[PDB]
């Protein structure tokens, strides 16, 4: 019940995913659809699978190898083992597209007047960028916040292969009016120095 | 040819029960095994249980004392009885076909795995009640906050604006309600053309058009 | 019942001999047949043997490469597999029927009522 790992690669690269105790069956799953079987019995190819996929055993571990990566090969790959009575699925490796670094466009939004009447206020901090690693730090009158904000990252875009993040700071109307300055400090790989977008209540 | 159709999923209170159905067709039901594999929102695959039509059953240690799998050989359908459901069991439940004696065939050189999978069914375990969303205006956008359950679809100008639009995946707030934002970048010289985001919540019959 | 032994990881072009041990009354058995089932494919018959005469019947996919024989002293039917290709990778079951079917249907799964647990055979690259 864990989150898959990442692996950046471009079209035409050679990817070898290692699985970490019986034989390993490899599965490919695209987002929003059912998984598909690729390799069974360590190194036997399933029917209809392209010949670029291949499995191999290395001592005690098992590896899935894509000789030449293709555009339709970007998905999550799971390895499945079978014990005496329990079938277990691996962590899963999500192969993403590699792109030049891109800095995000930072935007901040104060809560609307139609929202303050409900009793709660939400401040949204908007971040297209690459890679996925980014830090969003909320500041309320130069007081570091933590725990009262949630992040949401979109999937890799189909045209430019970039990510989009949204951090929503949730506060009550009583606590929102008790302060003046609200800011979200963004730290990204493509930025030599952090960028801060702020506003006053 | 071979087809596996899941059904029975829905909404259930914490502590309730729900029976899932895996209607199989296109093969000899007695010569294979039917497994249940769930997948939490944004996480990996988790095997739950299996049955071999011989009552060869097995359960994962996380659903031992509250899940029960059965089958009906005359209907070619497998059943998964889930009792004492908790918030951790919220996932998309697939059923797949495997070898009949996979425990006996499992060795250091063989692992047939699961050949045919179904599109799965959604099972949501939450104590929250169905509630419509409250849209607030926010590059511009509109905030869709506090609604239940999934899903919701946001469009701009009745689907006219789709290039450069980002509708973020919903996140489960600590209060049990969903919330997401939909942003879109437009030229600055066209601010003073109107922009309307279209929010539709089918599990509650709520359509809201807010002008930004 | 029927117990399948042998089988394992074999390189392409090698040879492999499978064994099917039987116990109890086998005099009323009409056909002893090997079946194999690969992931995604349907269970197919490869080699059938008529116990009362000794005639063998092979499929077109395994003609000239597989040899089936019966050792009536120990009541064990063998499946000698030669020149294995990666397409032969499957679980090889041992089937038997006490109801009689013609030679036309001697390689169909529906003509056999008794099966063994089967042994897996992998042809790795
Ligand atoms: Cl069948
Ligand atoms: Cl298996």
């Amino acid at each position: 019940t864990q989150s898959p790992s990442s692996l950046s690669a471009s079209v035409g690269d050679r990817v070898t995913i290692t699985c970490r105790s019986s034989a390993v069956a490899w599965y490919q799953q695209k987002p929003g659809k059912a998984p598909k079987l690729l390799i069974y019995s360590a190194s036997s190819l399933y029917s209809g699978v392209p010949s670029r996929f291949s499995g191999s055993r290395s001592g005690t571990d098992f590896t899935l190898t894509i000789s030449s990566l293709q555009p339709e090969d970007f998905a999550t790959y799971y390895c499945q083992q079978s014990s005496s009575s329990l079938i277990t699925f691996g962590q899963g490796t999500k192969v993403e597209i590699k792109r030049t670094v891109a800095a995000p466009s930072v935007f901040i939004f104060p809560p609307s007047d139609s929202q303050l009447k409900s009793g709660t206020a939400s401040v949204v901090c908007l971040l297209n960028f690459y890679p996925r690693e980014a830090k969003v730090q909320w500041k309320v009158d130069n007081a570091l916040q933590s725990g009262n904000s949630q992040e949401s990252v979109t999937e890799q875009d189909s045209k430019d292969s970039t990510y989009s993040l949204s951090s929503t700071l949730t506060l009550s109307k009583a606590d929102y009016e008790k302060h003046k300055v609200y800011a979200c400090e963004v730290t990204h790989q493509g930025l030599s120095s952090p960028v801060t977008k702020s506003f006053n209540r | 040819e071979v087809q596996l159709v899941e059904s029975g999923g829905g909404l259930v209170q914490p502590g309730g029960s729900l029976r899932l159905s895996c209607a199989a067709s296109g093969f000899n039901f007695s010569y294979y095994s039917i497994h249940w594999v769930r997948q939490a929102p944004g996480k990996g695959l988790e095997w739950v249980a299996y049955i071999s039509s011989s009552s060869y059953t097995s359960y994962a240690d996380s659903v031992k004392g509250r899940f029960t799998i059965s089958a009906d050989t005359s209907k070619n359908t497998a059943y998964l009885q889930m009792n004492s459901l908790r918030a951790e069991d919220t996932a998309v439940y697939y059923c797949a076909r495997g070898y009949q004696y996979w425990q006996y065939h499992a060795s250091w050189y063989w692992n047939g795995g699961l050949d045919y999978w179904g599109q799965g069914t959604l099972v949501t375990v939450s104590s929250a009640s169905t509630k419509g969303p409250s849209v607030f205006p926010l590059a511009l956008g509109c905030l869709v906050k506090d609604y239940f359950p999934e899903p919701v679809t946001v469009s701009w100008n009745s689907g006219a604006l789709t290039s450069g639009v980002h509708t973020f995946p919903a996140v489960l707030q600590s209060s049990g309600l969903y919330s997401l934002s939909s942003v879109v970048t437009v030229p600055s010289s066209s601010l003073g053309q109107t922009y309307i985001c279209n929010v539709n919540h089918k599990p509650s019959n709520t359509k809201v058009d807010k002008k930004v | 019942q029927l117990v399948e032994s042998g089988g394992g990881l074999v390189q392409p072009g090698g040879s492999l001999r499978l064994s099917c041990a039987a116990s109890g009354s086998t005099d009323s058995i009409e056909y002893m047949t090997w079946f194999r089932q690969a992931p995604g494919k349907e269970r197919e018959g490869v080699a059938a043997l008529y116990t009362h005469t000794g005639n063998t019947y092979y499929a077109d996919s395994v003609k000239g490469r597989f040899i089936i024989s019966r050792d009536k002293a120990k009541n064990m039917v063998y499946l000698q597999m030669n020149s294995l290709e990666p397409e032969d990778t499957a679980v090889y079951y041992c089937g038997a029927t006490r109801k009689y079917v013609p030679v036309r249907f001697a390689l169909d799964q529906s003509s056999y009522d008794y099966w063994g647990k089967g042994t897996p055979v992998t042809v790795s690259s």
